[PDB]
């Protein structure tokens, strides 16, 4: 896309830089903080994924949640060599879509449908 | 335990006169 | 004044008495609450993950 | 609703070996200095529309009153 | 015995001088009026807002 | 020492502790309350009901 | 004399103050940042000095005018409360803004309650007089007008 | 390379390093101050206790009977 591009755009660079600080600040990815009860396709994807992936990012949720429980942020050098936007969820994700589309356009059934709360 | 009964006794007593607070 | 508040001197008696004393809960309230989260907040976790 | 495991080693102390208190007025400058700049704008968000339009209003009304005044 | 919120309303005049002189160029602008429909209301409000924001305290100090 | 004396007294056992606590709570509020009463009454002087020069001459 | 002079509503006094600080600080930092020399190695480039100024200035116009505008409610505040204007009335508003405004900057508990006592002293030496340079008018200074008696 | 964990796991250390950022911890050797806290608490359970007793009673009373009718008894 054109204007979410923070190369071609100023307010997305702006927007891109916020994000980047503030994600570093608790030290998780963006990916960690799609919610697997959110979407399922998202429980989905880090079935398919593999348990080491799954398990750095349940560590790093586990490092934010406590670090937001102490009222503290990580230090410089930790906020330094924090990677954010180093996707690992984006592709299985979208493929889990791809095939819950053409599952859906092909008549079928779905694999997993939300429980009514 | 009957000290121990008693204490409690003696406890809810108080709290009685606490709350009522018959002649204080 | 008096006819339409007859209880002024009443409701702001008790109203002194309970502010302070409330005040003081609110103290020991927080001491307790910073004593039982005491071991929350103050350990350290080790998790292997730098980012 | 279930716990996930996550490899980790606590090390956690007891209540009554460490202060309480006395970590609240601590570093008191730098966590002022904190919320006014992590928050300027978003007071500024809250407030801004706010104090423009008590500000426009009061001169609307101070305009009409004048201009009503014979 | 004399009234001490007349005496000190007649003591704020310096205070409200202002106002005082406005709702006077009011009254001598808005003489000769044809049938009606004008008034000074707004100056004699002022005026005597200011009149009583100067007397309260005293009044009530003099006040047993 | 003063504190862990006075803990081993009202704390040794949880009746003896509860007992304390509904005395403690009882006399503290009488002492806040001699206290307001004092404040209030220094504050409010010369204008409480037998302070009125007047009270049997109708 | 000088509350009859004009009114003067506590939050326009409060505004007024804050604006003025505000003006004398920008003035201040000028002045300041003017007076300090660059270092050498900023010579050559004339923007970092210029920014360099402009934060001087943005510095000393904000603690300024949060000085006036503490002192100044605190001041009208008391003033409300207490329904009446005396010589401790802003004495109080002076070491109220040298203790959380200069305190704060000082980032010390001892420059807080020096720099408000600093304060409270200056409020109170102004106030204690007129605020007037000379405390004589039965002087004439000058023979003008003839008089009968 | 060795995993953060497994390192902990296998070298038991006695130099303990806390978070210690919002609490700061005793000396090593220092006693255990649990008396001051529980002390702390009584006082609390005294202000407790007092509000309780007062809702309480003032309920009762107000379902007790009125000056109304206590003047009208004479
Ligand atoms: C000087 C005061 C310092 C107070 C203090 O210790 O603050 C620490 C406190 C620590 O904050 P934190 O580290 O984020 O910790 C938050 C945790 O939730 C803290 O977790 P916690 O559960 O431990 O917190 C316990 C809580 C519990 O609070 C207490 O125990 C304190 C209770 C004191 C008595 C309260 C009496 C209330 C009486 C009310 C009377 C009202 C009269 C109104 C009259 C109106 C008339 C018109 O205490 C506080 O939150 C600290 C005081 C906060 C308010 C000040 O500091 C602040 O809250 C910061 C204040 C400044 C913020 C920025 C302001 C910018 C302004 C720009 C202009
Ligand atoms: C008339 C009213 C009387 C009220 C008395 C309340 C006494 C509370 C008390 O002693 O608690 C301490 C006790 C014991 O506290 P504790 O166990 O933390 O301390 C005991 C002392 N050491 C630490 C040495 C063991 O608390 C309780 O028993 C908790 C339950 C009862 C009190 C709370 C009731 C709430 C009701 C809400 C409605
Ligand atoms: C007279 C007062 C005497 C006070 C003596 C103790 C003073 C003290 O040390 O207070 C500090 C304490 C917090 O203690 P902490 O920060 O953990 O440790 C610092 C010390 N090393 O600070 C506190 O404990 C203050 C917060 C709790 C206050 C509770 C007060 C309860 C009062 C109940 C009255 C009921 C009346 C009815």
């Amino acid at each position: 896309q054109s204007f979410l591009d923070p190369k071609k755009n100023w307010l997305a660079a702006q927007h891109m830089k916020s994000l980047v600080k503030r994600l570093s600040k608790y030290g998780l990815r963006y990916d960690d903080l799609y919610d697997p009860y959110y979407d399922l396709d998202v429980k989905e994807a880090l079935n398919r994924l593999p348990k080491e992936v799954v398990d750095a990012r349940h560590a790093r949720l586990k490092r934010a949640i406590d670090l937001s429980m102490k009222h503290e942020y990580l230090p410089e050098d930790l906020q330094a060599m924090q990677t954010p936007f180093r996707g690992y969820l984006q592709d299985m994700l979208a493929l889990v879509k791809r095939e819950r589309a053409e599952r859906e356009a092909l008549g079928g059934l779905p694999l997993y449908q939300r429980s009514i709360p | 335990d009957v000290k121990a009964a008693a204490m409690w006794g003696v406890a809810a007593a108080t709290g009685g006169l606490y709350l009522v607070q018959v002649s204080i | 004044s008096w006819a339409a508040e007859p209880e002024m001197e009443e409701r702001k008696l008790m109203g002194f008495k309970w502010i302070f004393v409330l005040s003081l809960a609110l103290l020991q309230a927080a001491y307790y609450r910073r004593l039982r989260w005491s071991v929350l907040k103050s350990r350290k976790l080790v998790l292997d993950v730098v980012n | 609703k279930q716990i996930v495991p996550v490899k980790s080693v606590i090390y956690a102390l007891s209540p009554f070996q460490q202060k309480v208190m006395t970590g609240l007025w601590k570093d008191l400058p730098t966590k002022i200095h904190h919320k006014v700049s992590e928050n300027w704008i978003s007071a500024t968000l809250l407030l801004g529309p706010l104090v423009g339009t008590y500000a426009y209003v009061q001169n609307y009304l101070e305009k009409e009153k004048l201009h009503h005044r014979y | 015995p004399v009234d001490q919120k007349r005496y000190l309303e007649e003591s704020c005049k310096p205070k409200c001088v202002k106002p005082l002189l406005e709702y006077q160029a009011c009254i001598k602008r808005i003489h000769g009026d044809d049938s009606g429909q004008k008034h000074c209301t707004g100056q004699y409000f002022d005026y005597w807002f200011c009149v009583d924001k100067c007397v309260a305290p005293k009044l009530f100090t003099k006040l047993k | 020492g003063i504190f862990e004396s006075l803990y081993k007294v009202v704390m040794r056992r949880n009746s003896v502790y509860v007992t304390f606590v509904i005395a403690g709570a009882f006399l503290g509020e009488r002492a806040v309350d001699y206290g307001i009463h004092k404040l209030w009454e220094a504050n409010n002087v010369g204008k409480r009901y037998e302070d009125i020069p007047v009270l049997g001459q109708k | 004399r000088r509350y009859l002079e004009d009114e003067d509503t506590p939050f326009m006094k409060t505004i007024k103050g804050a604006t003025t600080g505000l003006v004398a600080g920008t003035i201040w930092g000028t002045v300041v940042a003017t007076w300090y020399d660059v270092p050498r190695v900023e010579r050559s480039v004339a923007l970092p000095g210029l920014i360099r100024t402009f934060k001087m200035m943005g510095n000393y116009g904000l603690t300024f005018a949060a000085i006036g505008g503490v002192y100044i409610g605190v001041e009208q505040l008391l003033q409300n409360y207490r329904m009446k204007r005396d010589l401790v009335n802003g004495a109080v508003g002076g070491f109220v803004a040298g203790a959380t405004i200069l305190g704060y900057k000082g980032r010390s508990i001892k420059t807080a309650l020096s720099a408000g006592s600093a304060l409270a002293f200056t409020s109170a030496y102004i106030d204690f007089g007129g605020q007037t340079l000379k405390h004589d008018e039965g002087k004439e200074y000058a023979a003008y007008t003839t008089k009968k008696r | 390379e060795i995993p953060a964990t497994v390192a902990a796991v296998k070298n038991p250390s006695s130099k303990i390093i806390y978070d210690e950022h919002n609490h700061e911890r005793f000396p090593p050797g220092d006693p255990s101050k649990r008396a001051f806290a529980y002390f702390v608490l009584t006082g609390g359970r005294f202000v407790y206790a007092s509000l309780i007793r007062l809702l309480v009673l003032k309920f009762v009373l107000s379902m007790s009977a009125s000056k109304d009718v206590l003047a009208l008894a004479s």
